[PDB]
């Protein structure tokens, strides 16, 4: 019974209680707001391709 | 030392920027008024985009952009129609010649403002010796096309126009205003016929007098 005297708790439940979730990446932030960001600068700017000026104030031609 | 493009060009760029005030928007109509601009439309649009978007507003920015909305030919019915709040807000604020501006390019243009029209002739006939001949012109004019079928300020015009010696253009106004209101009243109307009597200096007038002594039919003069 020398296996009576060793940790009952695995290496696996350390492991898996350590480790319990994936953590966030600090990039993560980033390439989110700058992927959502980049809408903002395409509707909201006055030099992007697609503004939304002329489609909400639209012209007095 | 003349070049009229370029100052339009930055008038261009005065009206193009983000928080233009009302009084960039009404100075920079007042100056293409006054230099006929009438070939580029794109700019007077711009400059009415910006008197629509423009929210503080005095008595003489107002007057000087709706004399320049008249004097220029414009019409964008939305934005001088807009225009009743800064009227309506502003009327006891208003100087006489003031009312008389705001009434008659509000008027000229077709705004439905009963408000406006009721407190102008509550104005008009509670300040009634106040005014030049001019500015009962003006008021007839703008109550008249305005849709309103006022009696009261016809009539209190009427006795000015028996009582004072008026301009063949005021007289010219007078006639439109009360043709429009189709009254044919023979006390005023050849009271405002002695007007006629220095040559008139548009031929606008003389044509706008025209058409309302043949509307109303009363002589070839």
């Amino acid at each position: 019974d020398r296996v009576l005297s060793l940790p009952a708790v695995s290496k696996n439940q350390v492991l898996e209680n350590v480790f319990h979730t994936a953590p966030k990446a600090p990039v993560e932030h980033l390439e989110k707001m700058v992927s959502a960001n980049s809408k903002v600068y395409d509707a909201l700017n006055l030099q992007s391709k697609r503004v939304l000026i002329w489609q909400v104030k639209p012209a007095l031609f | 030392e003349n070049d009229v493009p370029a100052i339009l060009k930055e008038i261009d760029s005065l009206v193009s920027r983000e928080a233009v005030s009302a009084k960039e928007v009404s100075d920079a109509a007042v100056a293409l008024t006054y230099l006929q601009v009438k070939a580029n439309r794109r700019l007077w649009g711009k400059v009415l985009e910006k008197a629509g978007a423009a929210q503080d507003y005095d008595a003489a920015s107002l007057t000087n952009l709706l004399w320049a909305i008249n004097t220029g030919g414009v019409e964008h019915f939305k934005t001088v129609a807009e225009l009743a709040g800064p009227a309506v807000s502003l009327l006891p604020s208003l100087s006489p010649v003031q009312l008389s501006i705001v009434v008659e390019a509000l008027g000229g243009a077709g705004v439905k403002n009963y408000e406006l029209y009721n407190k102008a002739s509550a104005v008009v006939v509670s300040k009634i010796g106040e005014f030049k001949p001019a500015e009962i012109a003006r008021v007839l004019y703008g109550v008249a096309f305005g849709g309103v079928n006022d009696v009261a300020l016809a009539k209190a015009a009427g006795k000015v126009f028996a009582s004072t010696e008026v301009d063949s253009r005021t007289a010219a106004q007078a006639l439109y205003a009360l043709a429009k209101l189709g009254r044919a009243d023979k006390a005023t109307v050849d009271a405002l016929l002695k007007s006629f009597k220095k040559g008139t200096e548009s031929a606008s007038d003389a044509a706008a007098a025209s058409f309302a002594l043949g509307s109303l039919s009363f002589k070839a003069e």
